[PDB]
């Protein structure tokens, strides 16, 4: 799962 | 620049 | 350290230079030692310090990734070079959980800043817990957990609901749950609320404001829809 | 050194695994440790040694020019950065010319890495040509023209005018002519007569000779008609 891209 | 060989 | 000859503005300068030149191990190198001068950051330098060593990680996290998945599949040398990379990894995050503990979290004088460092320090504890196993392993997600809790208890009492920090921390927290954890019902539990506690107030927010936090509601769906 | 302690064929491993990590310091230090070993390297293993150190100093030089480029729209900041990385981009090539030299070119061996070496190293001190000024510079770049020019010498008497080394070769001098050397007319020259002389002979070919060929053959064009 992603997480925050930044 | 020109491009040189890529490898 | 290394840059403890350098002047703070200078090594904030030669950070942005590094990061216009794609030399993201350069640029984590500048803002540590910026980091080291004592000083609070500013928001655009914690943002700074934060893509810095995002790039150097993610690096080494996608280089580990891909041997783990060869070794998976498969001498010893597989295991001894992924081995090699873990060992990098774990050493950066090592540094970046240093700084944060000496003394950004302790220093940061707005809830905001102290939000941002403690879930910084979850999510370095989460890529540890990544690639770590057994004892270890538990104590590290036990360390992850508490910093996400204690930046989970500050952003409910100081900052709104909406707030793009505040949202940032649940989806981490949340993908921390379902994927290190094994807590899906956690995680479900905490995008779902945070999603909605968001939604009551998208209303009364600006043009931007309400593109940023709906971004993130978005990853926060996202998420759901692939948990649920 | 660090590698001296780990079999030569554990060295070739890990440097395919690096590469598919996208790890090329790594690669490139693999690299250096098997060739530090003594023995010939293969067709394969070249290949290897040339992508690892290709695309660490490809980084180097990027950025380099990024640096240079503020530096000239342009505190020390700026030019001590891109001093430090030029010094390092100088490392780099030292490191290789090195390896070169004590242990790659010899007066023995096939024609295949006789030239391969030599042209490795025109590229090599064309590198360190490109972030030189002064009379520094005029040395440097004889180095260059030297080894290249003993390269095309072998490679004009000792391999076929479709060879894939040698096309390269010409390739790369002929840019070597134009972008360093200040002789455009020798650089469109060595490109049309090597393509010219390619061309005619590639009805020798079989199928997978004829596309090894042609992509480079593609190349020069595509320098050529640049140029005129
Ligand atoms: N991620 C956390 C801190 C750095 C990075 C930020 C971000 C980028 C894209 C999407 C979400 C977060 C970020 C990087 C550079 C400038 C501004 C940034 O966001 C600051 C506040 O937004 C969360
Ligand atoms: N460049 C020089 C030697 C390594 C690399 C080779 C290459 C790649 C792409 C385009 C031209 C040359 C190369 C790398 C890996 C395998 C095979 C390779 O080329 C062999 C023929 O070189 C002329
Ligand atoms: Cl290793
Ligand atoms: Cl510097
Ligand atoms: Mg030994
Ligand atoms: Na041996
Ligand atoms: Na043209």
């Amino acid at each position: 799962t992603p997480s925050l891209p930044g | 620049r020109t491009p040189s060989l890529p490898g | 350290g290394a840059m403890g000859s350098m002047e703070r503005a200078s090594l904030i300068q030669k950070a942005k230079l590094a990061e216009q030149a794609e030399r993201y191990e350069d640029m984590a190198a500048f803002m540590k030692g910026a980091v080291e001068k004592g000083e609070e950051l500013s928001c655009e330098e914690r943002n700074l310090l934060s893509v810095a060593y995002k790039n150097v990680v993610g690096g080494q996290r996608a280089a580990w990734r891909v041997l783990s998945s060869i070794e998976q599949k498969s001498g010893p040398e597989v295991r001894e070079y992924r081995e090699k990379v873990e060992t990098e990894l774990q050493g950066v995050c090592d540094t970046v959980l240093g700084l944060l503990d000496s003394h950004l979290i302790k220093e940061a004088g707005d809830a905001e800043s102290r939000v941002f460092y403690l879930k910084m320090k979850g999510d370095y504890y989460r890529y540890l817990a990544e690639v770590a196993t057994g004892d270890d392993k538990k104590r590290i997600i036990d360390s992850a957990r508490s910093a996400y809790q204690e930046a989970m208890d500050i952003s409910k009492k100081e900052m709104p609901p909406t707030n793009p920090i505040r949202l940032g921390l649940a989806l981490n927290f949340s993908v921390f749950h379902y994927e290190i954890a094994n807590s899906p019902e956690e995680a479900i539990s905490l995008a779902k609320t945070t999603f909605d506690e968001a939604m009551a107030d998208l209303h009364t927010l600006s043009e931007d404001s309400y593109k940023d936090s709906t971004l993130i509601m978005q990853l926060l769906r996202d998420n759901l829809t692939l948990w649920t």
